[PDB]
Order: structure tokens, then C-alpha cells, then sequence
DNA sequence: ACACCCTTTCATTATTAT
DNA sequence: CATCAAGCCTTCCTTCAGGTGTTGCTCCAGAAAGGGTGT
């Protein structure tokens, strides 16, 4: 580890709005009238997944060539 | 929409940081501990990214008014001058809660996690002033951006981009103003001075001797607050050229025709603080609407389509929209 | 493919970040508990390595936008330019699940999973749209790789790499913004002010001395209805400073090529990470080097003919049925 | 409303600055160490934005009074000539902390941070002289907002709009103006001089034996000698007076603090007359209403005024200066 | 008649650094 | 028409005022299960 590990939060929110305005148009076709961010196509959901920034080592029984190519792609 | 407007400030302006700030006699700006220090308010100012010399660009400061205080400053533009007018004159009326609504945003703080209708939050940013303010218990999107009031100076270059190298100001762009804050009664000088005080002479002298025992208790703390006060503020100098950029995503045309109506309104308001000091007055000498200049002298002169369909629209205004966007589910 | 986008931000950027922060009345972040802490909401900051004054690399707070937000935005605004105006111009509507598909990602047409043949997955993944992200129930793998906003500063020239020691801004990027909200009751100051509300001044009277026992309530509190005076911060990303974002598709055709450009090209009206109120996040576009090619004028996309012609017959070639069938079956 | 007093100071104003500064026997301020170096008290300076070459904007310092010094020198003409004889005219007395609260902004320079209830605002946005200047210990806002005085002056040119381009002056408009005080027992002369003070000629001499005495080395002596830059004296300065929705009794109020302004002084060296200044017009939202006995027109504020003065009393001024 | 939608409904802790 | 003085001194700041109150976040990030009803 070259760094100390800190937590991405990142999040899942169907934009309400939007949502809203494409209803009104009716280029979204959906007869509910409220969303709900507990559950469903507008769940605003919240997740949290860990960080590291370190150095990677791997070791292994193969052919040197064929993996450098692999891992320069 | 892109509403990009130029104002000029004809009297200093004073949005107030937040801080403890001190300076000297002398006009140093937060000195080192031990020497006399007066308090000092100074006005807002942002961090920029700013070319300084060539390609060495920093963070220097740049006083500002705050994009929040604008916004709040043209909603209440166009609530006192369009919203309430048009909705005095017919007999709609609003809550507390709607009043506070309209205006805070919010009715209240605790605001219910249940979110809004679809159907209500298409009506809501179709209004004219809610879809511009979307506050509410259930926190609407309004479609309203302010920024923030920048003085057209070299330290925005980055942020003008073109248009902008001349009437550019450069160098210092503050002023540091003192106020004394004195003691009324040391102004008493005759009989005929204090006969409106209650007992003449002997009030007088009583607040004096209060004052003695009040100084020479702070003469031995330093080895109950008194009426002077010696202090300062930094306010940004006046005749600055600044530029304010209301933008506006995929408005109705009664939305930006209010916002029209709240910056042809903008005459003889007060930009963010110090009233008593007249702080905050401005002229409007621009105003440009997706880049066409539509200010001239006596008003607008041009966008005339947002003008008949806020006029359409304010003359359809009514309570029921503010009622049911004050109207809190929980509550 | 590679596309660098170097925007400049024109208003500061404010991407949220959880956690308990607090401020002082002065600039002072988390003050220790036992004096007058204020609720303090920073932007998007994440610790990076960094060699700048010394070979060995240390951990810098960086400000960024994450990349999550930035594909986000990306999604948005070819569905906002491109996508929807197409299929409204065409009469297509989209259902649940195609537009949570579309617009989010979502799996919620079909929450169980949806199994796509190899030949269906090329298929889809040769689409302008439905390539670039994937998602839906099938969770199909995008093209497209949307990198973070990253500031052009010495915090994040591990990011960077070279090329990038010119226009590289240096210290802090960031301020504390403080904001208020005031009580419009408090401010309210003759009978034509209040004339407007039902009651008037006797209504106006009744919220006066609620305020004022909350107040009271507060202060026997201290030695749970929250008033409207608040006052708070918010830490920005400073303006007029100078981001790159990098925009990578695994092995696309030319019409998502295209569809990302027509992106770039209408995505100076859109903003980044919202602070929507405050108009965060505006910027203008700077440079786009298409694989180290340089595209950006002044005025959109100039050259890169063969990906505007490939998204064009690729946009009056589109329809919701495209959608519909990836979101559902 | 917008009230425009256009002035004329016939003195030379003097509004002290804070600031060590120092000058010369030359005019050279603020010296490099070294030079024999009077302390100097200069006017109050206001940086104001003007075009230097016609097509470039820079900060040049503008002389100015304060819109506090003007402010509260238009609450003192306002309140001693009107509002006090009104109240000892009906009998009307305030208390000490109410007085303080009238010419002050309260009477403690601590302030209650609780909000007044909305009857007690509108009573006193109502009224005259509380709703042209608030304050009070839950700090009520006035109606009034009074700026500084500026001259009008090329470098004043962004600040005024229009109406002055004719009558502009231009170049400095500040002097350097030299005092000094003698200590009086060095200029006694004769015996008979000092026949008026206790101990005679010999209790003069050991006066002149301590400045012999300070003469070669904290008490200090009376021999002083030090400057003060004023504002040149015939300057016309523009003086905005706005108001914040008001009643006509406020306006009222305002048009008699400026109908009887002549006998007062712009704040600042009473004793060498510095504050004397003459009236040249008053514009009421851009009207004309100034002549050469005082303010003709603004008929119906001067009525809502005189009928505001007859009912003035002690008690909304208690009310208003009462702590909760 | 089945997919779409609007309301209940139920589960248990627990301190906090920067 | 040319110099001849072509300054000397000494003052060269004084006292306080050298903030006060208030804000000091809000909420949600579930998803069956039991009812409806709308194509």
C-alpha cells in the first residue's frame, strides 16, 4: 500500500425531474404518479466501496512474452 | 437560458465574510498577536485561478457578492415587485408557511424524505416562480442557476473568457472603512441638551460614573459592554464593472420572463448588506440573453415573447400552486 | 479510442461528500469538540500519490469530480441532445424499464436476471447508446470508460503524467462558501408586507413566538422542530481553474465515437456535479484531443467527419424497439 | 425615494482617517525613515473605479465624508431640532437608555440576539424617526440608507450616472494644512503676565526649567507641532439619501433635517469651523425641489410630518429601547 | 387475468475520529 | 555689468474606542405483501 485506504461513496439516482418532464411528454411511459427512493427505478441508492492505491505483484509459471503483450493491452 | 447581466456598482459593496478578522491602526490586515487590533468584517471574497504573469496561474482572492445572496436577492426582486402585487390585486392569498416557502425555500426545516408527485413536479417547474425556486418540503429541482457577482477584473480572465479586455479592472480592489460608534450622552453639553432625559443631569452623571467603574474594570483586565465600539469593514470599492449570470435549464418562456420582469425591477434595490451605509446600489448597464444585448437605458427593449407569456402568466397566477407546494406530507 | 477533454471551470465545482464535517467561524475544518462547530458539507476529494518535490510519492488530497458523476453526465446529456430529441422526432416512446435502463442503468424492468446470447450482446454493444454503458437487466459491459474530472494540479500529476507542467495550478483548490438561510417572518416589517399571507399580523405574531419558544425550548435544551435560520458551509472547488477528462472506448464503432462528440459538442448548457442552486459546476470546453489529435474550435467539433457521419446515419436509424428489447427481452 | 443633496462646503472639510501617516516640511506623505517626519491625519480616503487614460478603469482615492459620519449627523439634525423639542414641547421625556437608542443605535453595546414580534416592527417601521434608523437591542433595520458624500469630481465620473457632465472638477482636491501649539509659559514676556497665576514669575520659571528639562531627555510637553490634510473648501459634493419603502412622515422627516441643515457641521474639526457647508439643491426622485429659503415642494410629506411630531411620545421610544 | 401501482410493515443496535 | 548673502531651530502627537447576536442542518438512500385497477 502506498496510500492510506479511503472509501468511494458513489450513488444510483434515476433523475426524478427528468423523469418527470418525460412523463408529462410522454416519452416516458409510466402510469405512476410518485417515485420512491426506497426501492424501484427511482431508488436513490448509496454505496461504499473500499479504495487502495498500492503496488500489484503476481507470481506465476508462464511464458514472459506471451504475458507481456497481454498486459500491455 | 444564459442570462449574462452587467451591473455597476455606484456605492461600495459589503457582502460580509464570516470570520474573525482583525487589523491595525494602520491598515494591515490581520496583524500578528500583541499589537492593538480593531475588529474588521471583511467583504466576500472567492478563491480564483488567475494568470499571474505568464502561465504561473495561482489562487488569488477576488471579492465577491455570493451566487446565494443574488439569488435571494432576485427572488425577492420578483416576489415584492411581481409575484405579490399580481397577487394582492386579485384575492389569492398565502400561508405562513406558504409565505415562508415562496420565500426561505422551505417552510420549516425537517423535511419529509417522501418525494413529490410526477404530476406535481411537472406543474410545479411548469410555474412561473416555483419552477425558478424549487424549495419545499420535498426538495423540487428549481431550473433557476444564479452565480455569483464577479467584478470584471483580470483575476476572472479565466472566468469571463472573451468579451470582457475592456472597461477590466486590475490591482487592488478593496477598501478597508472605519466607523466610530460613539457614546451619545459624552455629546451632552447644557441644561437645555438633556431636558428630555428622564431626571436631566442626574441620569447623565449616573451613566457617567457607570462608565468610569466600566473602564477602569476593563483598565484591570487588561492589567457589560459599553456604547463605543471602534471598528472597521472591508467593503469592495464602488464604480466596479460587474458581471452576474442567471442561466436557466429548458425554461418556460413565463419563467425567464420573470426573470426579465425581477432585473428590470432591479432599480433601487440593495445588493447584499450594510443598509444603513446605503451598501449595495447599482446600475444595470447590460443585460445580453443567449448573447444579444437587450438593455438599454429606460428598460429591456427586446424579448418581447417572455414579456407577454409572464404577463399571460402572472395574470394566471394564483395560491393554489404556492398552498400545495408549501404543503408538507408529513405534516 | 481515446478522447482528453480539457474543460475550465467557470463556476466553482461542488461534488458532495458524506461525513460528519464541521467548521468553525473561522476557516478551521473539524475543530476539535468543546467549542462552536458548524455543519460543513466538502467537495469530492480523494487522496492520490504524488512526487513533486521529492522521487517518493506521498498521499495529497486531490478535488475531483468522480467519474461515476462525469459518465453520469455524459448519459444525461446525450440522452437530453441526442437520444431523446431523435425519438420524439421519430413518435418513439420508451417504457419502466427502457428509460431506467437508458437514463440510469437500472435493472428494474427485469429485476431477475435477463440471459443475452453472444450474437444479441454484439449486437447491443454495436448500438451508439446501448453500447457505451450497457446495464439494464442484462448488465451488459459499456464500451465506454468515463474517467474522473481531475483538476490540472501538481496534487494530480501522477494522473496526469506529462504534458500537463504548463497551466498546472498549485496549493489549495478549494474555499469554504458559507451559506445562510434566513427567516422571512423575521424580515417581514409593515402591514404591506404581511398583507399578503392569511391572518396578516396576527399569523406573522403566532410565528414570532413560536420561533422565539423554540428558542427558549433550544437554549433549557442545551444546558426538535428545526426553525428556517440555518447557517452552514460548503466547501468549492475555486473557479477559472483547468480540468482534463479522459473518455476511453474499448474498441468502438465510428457512430459512438460520434455520439460521445455530439456529446462534447452540446454539453457546454449541462453542468457538473450539480450545486444546482448556486450554478456550480459550469465550465466551458477547452481542448478535446481525439487520440492526441486535437478537435475542439471555438465553435463545436470541427473535422472527425467519419463519426459525425456514422452517429448521424446511426441517429435516423434509431428507435426505441433497440431499447425496449435490451431492457426487457 | 431618492434624494440627491447636492452641497457645497464652504470650510474645508476634515473626516479624520485612521492610519499613523506622516508628512514632511515638504508635501511628501509617509516618508522613508530618516527625514523629519510630522505626524499627518489625512481626510477619509474612498477608492473609487474611473477611466485613468478614457480606456482603462484603475482605483484612484476619491476624498470623501462617510455615509456613518453623514448618517448620523442627519439623525442629530433630524432628532435635536425636531424630534426633542416635540417631546419637551408635549412634555414627553425618554429615559437615558432611550435617549441612547434615539442618538445611538441602542443604549448597550450588547444586543439581544431575539426577534421582536411583528406588532412591535410595524410600530416601529412606522414610525418617523425608528423607521428611518433601526437598531435597538434585537436590532431592527431602518428605512434609510445614506451614503457617503461625494464630490463631484472626474474621478467620481462612474459613481455619478448623470446630470453633472458639465459641472465636474477636476485635479486634487485635498491640502495639507499645518498646526502647531505653543506652550504659552515660554511666551509670557512681562511681570505683569504673570501676576494672574499662583506662585509668580519664579513658579513660570520652573515650567521653563522642566522644558529645559525636556529639553535634554511618559509626560509630554505642550510644544507641538504636526498637520492634517483636508478637503479644499468650495468643493460641490452629491450627497444620496435613499429610502426603503417609506411612509411620508419619514420623507417628512428627512426634508426637515435638510430644510434646517444650515446651522451644522460636516463632522471634523469643530474648532476650525471645518464642517460649514451651504445647500446648492435637494432632488427628490429627480425633481427639483431645493430654493434659497430651504425645501419648496414635498408638500404632503411636511403635512405627514407635522402630523407625526403632534402625537410623538416617550413611550414608543421606551418600547423600543426596552431589552427583553 | 396479470402486470402495474398504492399503501402498511417489520427487523435491532449504538458511538463517533479528522 | 560681475559676487554677496545663496538659513538658522524646533516642533518631528495626544486618547480611546482595540464588537455585539445568531446561526452551531434537514432527509433519504427497503422492498415484500396485501390490497386495488387498467390494459
Amino acid at each position: 500500500r502506498q496510500l492510506p485506504n479511503q472509501m468511494w461513496m458513489q450513488t444510483g439516482r434515476l433523475s426524478i425531474v427528468e423523469a418527470a418532464r418525460h412523463r408529462q411528454s410522454g416519452y416516458l411511459q409510466l402510469r405512476a404518479g410518485k417515485p420512491n427512493p426506497a426501492g424501484g427505478p427511482f431508488k436513490t441508492s448509496i454505496y461504499h466501496r473500499p479504495i487502495v492505491q498500492a503496488e500489484l505483484t503476481a507470481f506465476c509459471v508462464g511464458d514472459q512474452q506471451g504475458i507481456e503483450a497481454l498486459l500491455s493491452e | 437560458m444564459q442570462i449574462e447581466v452587467t451591473v455597476r456598482n455606484i456605492t461600495p459593496i459589503f457582502s460580509a465574510a464570516p470570520g474573525s478578522n482583525y487589523i491595525t491602526i494602520d491598515g494591515t490586515i490581520n496583524p500578528p498577536p500583541g499589537v492593538s487590533r480593531f475588529p474588521l468584517v471583511r467583504t466576500r471574497m472567492m478563491y480564483v485561478a488567475a494568470d499571474v504573469g505568464d502561465g504561473v496561474i495561482k489562487s488569488v482572492p477576488l471579492q465577491i457578492v455570493p451566487g446565494n445572496t443574488m439569488r435571494s436577492l432576485l427572488r425577492r426582486t420578483m416576489l415584492k415587485h411581481v409575484i405579490e402585487p399580481a397577487l394582492v390585486e386579485k384575492g389569492n392569498k398565502l400561508s405562513i408557511g406558504a409565505y415562508a416557502t415562496a420565500y426561505s425555500g422551505n417552510a420549516t426545516g425537517n423535511p419529509d424524505g417522501v418525494p413529490s408527485s410526477f404530476d406535481e413536479i411537472a406543474t410545479m417547474r411548469a410555474h412561473p416562480f416555483i419552477g425558478l425556486f424549487g424549495g419545499g418540503p420535498r426538495m423540487l429541482e428549481g431550473r433557476l442557476m444564479v452565480d455569483s457577482l464577479y467584478p470584471i477584473h483580470t483575476n476572472a480572465e479565466r472566468i469571463l473568457g472573451a468579451g470582457y479586455e475592456n472597461e477590466m479592472m486590475s490591482g487592488p480592489i478593496t477598501q478597508v472603512v472605519w466607523a466610530r460608534r460613539m457614546d451619545p450622552i459624552l455629546n451632552l453639553g447644557s441644561s437645555e441638551d438633556v431636558e428630555v432625559i428622564n431626571g436631566g443631569a442626574v441620569a447623565a452623571n449616573g451613566w457617567i460614573q457607570d462608565l468610569l467603574a466600566n473602564s477602569k474594570a476593563a483598565a484591570s483586565k487588561k492589567k457589560g459592554r459599553g456604547l463605543k465600539a471602534f471598528n472597521a469593514h472591508e467593503v469592495v470599492i464602488p464604480g466596479l464593472k460587474w458581471v452576474w449570470r442567471i442561466s436557466l435549464d429548458r425554461p418556460t418562456d413565463a419563467q425567464v420572463g420573470l426573470v426579465l420582469l425581477a432585473l428590470n425591477k432591479m432599480t433601487n434595490e440593495r445588493i447584499a448588506g450594510g443598509h444603513s451605509k446605503d451598501y449595495g446600489r447599482f446600475v444595470i448597464d447590460g443585460v445580453s440573453l443567449n448573447g444579444e444585448q437587450v438593455w438599454s437605458q429606460s428598460g429591456i427593449t427586446g424579448g418581447e415573447q417572455y414579456f407577454d407569456a409572464v404577463a399571460e402568466a402572472i395574470d394566471g397566477l394564483s395560491s393554489k400552486e404556492f398552498e400545495q407546494f408549501a404543503q408538507s406530507a408529513k405534516e
